RNA sequence: GGCCCCUUAGCUCAGUGGUUAGAGCAGGCGACUUAUAAUCGCUUGGUCGCUGGUUCAAGUCCAGCAGGGGCCACCA
RNA sequence: AUAUUCUAA
RNA sequence: GCCCGGAUAGCUCAGUCGGUAGAGCAGGGGAUUGAAAAUCCCCGUGUCCUUGGUUCGAUUCCGAGUCCGGGCACCA
RNA sequence: AAGGCGGCCCCCUGGACGAAGACUGACGCUCAGGUGCGAAAGCGUGGGGAGCAAACAGGAUUAGAUACCCUGGUAGUCCACGCCGUAAACGAUGUCGACUUGGAGGUUGUGCCGGCGUGGCUUCCGGAGCUAACGCGUUAAGUCGACCGCCUGGGGAGUACGGCCGCAAGGUUAAAACUCAAAUGAAUUGACGGGGGCCCGCACAAGCGGUGGAGCAUGUGGUUUAAUUCGAUGCAA
């Protein structure tokens, strides 16, 4: 409805899915696409590709904002990180800059056990 | 094999229309070392095709075998420890054999009376793109669409 | 890591420099570590191990300039 | 691996005990078995125990000229009623000395009733039980231990 | 007595809209596996619980029924 | 992902 | 003694309320294995507790018994 | 000292080390009993509780799955005070002192002129010697002295009984019968591993045609029979 120009890609990628969120400069949310709901599920929701189709449906998702140029903040440490920025690059947009906001505690709450597999 | 030692084998052009592939279309229809019957059963199929296109009989040919030539197939290759089914993009030379392969094979379960007819009909429901030739494309094209996502690269 | 893209700059580039960025800062290791506890045991047990590995490498170094195989 | 770890069959005909009896006790094997990998030679043993068919058993009837019947008062609550009333019953069975007493009703008849139940019970499960006992000792002799020591036949 | 909601494919389910369709588990064949599993591809199949009318083409739009439940009503 | 067992010369 | 429920495959259980019975585990035959399990494929299995009725026809609806389980056998 | 100790700042406080001197004058070493300290879990009282997580619950997996995996989650983990007194509390190596070739580091002092010495602590290799061997090797498991602790086949048993300690859990001290002809350490050759590396064979894969269903032939098992003669029985009948 109300054009905006300049806006945020936040994607939040875990292990087991991808998260694209287009928000604007303020970070209030305009459109968001997840690998999981992008038409993969289990192994190939975990995969760069998924991640990417996601990035393209998030794109699909904001037009009628008309997001010229976006800033992209990567979170986690999954196969999302990298094609997902590919993705909103090749959908249009023009990167000002890439930021990695992956949260690191200066040592502070106990991980969970290691998993016996 | 374990080797890697596969010269590639000399083929005879066939007499009619000088053509290496349609020789290998015979030997794909071949049965029991009976090529003459063979041989014939593809002329037949061919002549009927000419017909029912008003093209020359490899033109014909080409036309059919485009229409069913997959360009990626899946295969089951071990990255890690579980067995995914990935999409592998196909040789030129395993695009002709797979083609004339699954024609030969679309063309040997039909009703009509002779092969030569059955070959001629899946040849031209080819060139249309409705045979089971041309439907178990689509099957092997769609199958390597879905697991998409296993083409790391 | 915070990659600005610079004035005719070409994208893939600029990808690159921030993959380098963030393995340079360590961040996708640093998160693999803080996935699961590791008992100050088994962190000790595996940073004796390392340094045994990193000397050892020395010694495995000498026995090949001073010593032929053909 | 095949075979029977027990296997009871009932043999019927005429003259059947007369020819089986002998075949009671351990019977030792020895040979190269079907479950054995290196080819030697083991020594087992199975036990047969070869017992006559002994005459069903037919529970009697419980003769009264058998029984001494006591009637006397209840105990505990039921005021005048079970002050006054001989509703109490102790049937004692002269042959095999079993004492059964049954009051839990107010009614001597259901009492007597009840108590003959039991008695006839207590004395067929007696019987069964002795039969059993006398099964179990004369199996356990004509068994003898599963072990390759003691045997009739090799 | 009122309202209503929903009662469509084996088992189920879901629903716009001028129609009997979309699945997801099942059931068939394919691929896959060391073999089971999972995975994937292909297909398979409703008197839209029924029944009228009314509609350029109405299970719906609107009646007469059946069906169950949920809350409210009920002083021969 | 799932793989238990093998008496006694 | 009376009362309520139950009796269906070898075992544990569905089911049906007038016609034409299922499940799981056992069982059999095959496969897999050096072999036994586990697993996989193919099969079979019932006088529907016993009688005497009603009925064209009863596992099903009566009325008896029999066996099993669960009540109760009271106020005093 | 061991247990242990990790942001930064202050306060209180212990030890170590080096340099030059000065001082005391054998005041030392070791230590049964005794005393103290002593991870984690645990216990008591009162706080606290983000994250994690015994128990517990559900979901999976499976033949089963009181597990591993998943979602939750209470004690507990944190604080104060008290208790417990144990750990593969390990260097599986008691403390103290002396002596006996080397090399390469790390760390922390210090003397002299980027070099050359001298101390402390410490990591790795290795010589003699030692050792059953593996290994240890001036930080000895070498060569010696002082003192203490401790062992005497494997099971039974670090258990019972008794004592002492403890709120308890338990700790500590510590047998016997009976039973076996071993139990054990290191190393060696293999074999094996759901260890690693590298290779090969129609071993898989890629293909083509079969078998398993039908009828018949034929061999076998079984069953039958007076007899169905005997042998071959995973691959390799
Ligand atoms: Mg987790
Ligand atoms: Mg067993
Ligand atoms: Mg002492
Ligand atoms: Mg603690
Ligand atoms: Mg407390
Ligand atoms: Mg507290
Ligand atoms: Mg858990
Ligand atoms: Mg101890
Ligand atoms: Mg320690
Ligand atoms: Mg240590
Ligand atoms: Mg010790
Ligand atoms: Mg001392
Ligand atoms: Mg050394
Ligand atoms: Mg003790
Ligand atoms: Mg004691
Ligand atoms: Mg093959
Ligand atoms: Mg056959
Ligand atoms: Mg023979
Ligand atoms: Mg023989
Ligand atoms: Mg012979
Ligand atoms: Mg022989």
């Amino acid at each position: 409805r109300k054009q905006v120009s300049d806006g945020v890609a936040h994607i939040h990628a875990s292990f087991n899915n991808t998260i694209v969120t287009i928000t604007d400069r303020q970070g209030n949310a305009l459109g968001w696409a997840t690998a999981g709901g992008s038409g993969f599920r289990g192994s190939r929701k975990s995969t760069p590709f998924a991640a990417q189709v996601a990035a393209e449906r998030c794109a699909d998702a904001v037009k009628e904002y008309g997001i010229k140029n976006l800033e992209v903040m990567v979170k986690g440490p999954g196969p999302g990180r990298e094609s997902t920025i590919r993705a909103l690059n090749a959908a249009g947009f023009r990167i000002t800059n890439i930021t990695d906001v992956t949260p690191i505690p200066h040592n502070g709450c106990r991980p969970p056990k290691k998993r016996r597999v | 094999p374990r080797r890697r030692v596969i010269g590639q084998r000399k083929i005879l052009p066939d007499p009619k229309f000088g053509s290496e592939l349609l020789a290998k279309f015979v030997n794909i229809l071949m049965v029991d070392g009976k090529k003459s019957t063979a041989e014939s059963i593809v002329y037949s199929a061919l002549e009927t095709l000419a017909q029912r296109s008003g093209k020359s009989e490899l033109e014909a040919f080409e036309v059919a075998l485009e229409n069913v030539r997959p360009t990626v197939e899946v295969k089951s290759r071990r990255v890690g420890g579980s067995t995914y089914q990935v999409p592998v993009e196909v040789r030129p030379v395993r695009r002709n054999a797979l083609a004339m392969r699954w024609i030969v094979e679309a063309a040997r379960k039909r009703g009509d009376k002779s092969m030569a007819l059955r070959l001629a009909n899946e040849l031209s429901d080819a060139a249309e793109n409705k045979g089971t030739a041309v439907k178990k494309r689509e099957d092997v094209h769609r199958m390597a669409e879905a697991n998409k996502a296993f083409a790391h690269y | 890591p915070v990659i600005k893209v610079r004035e005719n700059e070409p994208f893939d580039v600029a990808l690159r420099r921030f993959k380098r960025s963030c393995e340079k800062a360590g961040v996708l290791a640093e998160v693999r570590r803080r996935e699961f506890y590791e008992k100050p045991t088994t962190e000790r047990k595996r940073a004796k191990a390392s340094a045994v590995k990193r000397h050892a490498k020395k010694l495995a170094r000498e026995n090949a300039r001073r010593t032929r195989l053909y | 691996h095949g075979g029977y770890k027990e296997i009871i069959a009932k043999i019927s005909g005429d003259g059947v005990y007369g020819r089986l009896k002998f075949e009671s006790g351990g019977h030792r094997v020895q040979r190269v078995p079907a479950t054995e990998s290196q080819g030697r030679i083991h020594t087992s043993a199975c036990t047969v125990a070869v017992m006559p068919e002994l005459p069903d058993a037919e529970l009697p009837d419980i003769n009264p000229a058998d029984l001494r019947i006591d009637t006397f008062r209840s105990s505990g609550a039921g005021g005048q009623h079970v002050n006054t009333t001989d509703s109490a019953i102790r049937i004692t069975h002269l042959p095999t000395g079993i004492v059964v007493e049954c009051q839990d009703e107010r009614s001597q008849h259901k009492n007597k009733a009840k108590a003959l139940s039991v008695l006839g019970a207590r004395i067929h499960a007696a019987e069964m039980a002795k039969r059993q006992q006398a099964e179990a000792s004369t199996r356990r002799n004509l068994l003898g231990s599963g072990d390759r020591s003691d045997r009739n036949r090799t």
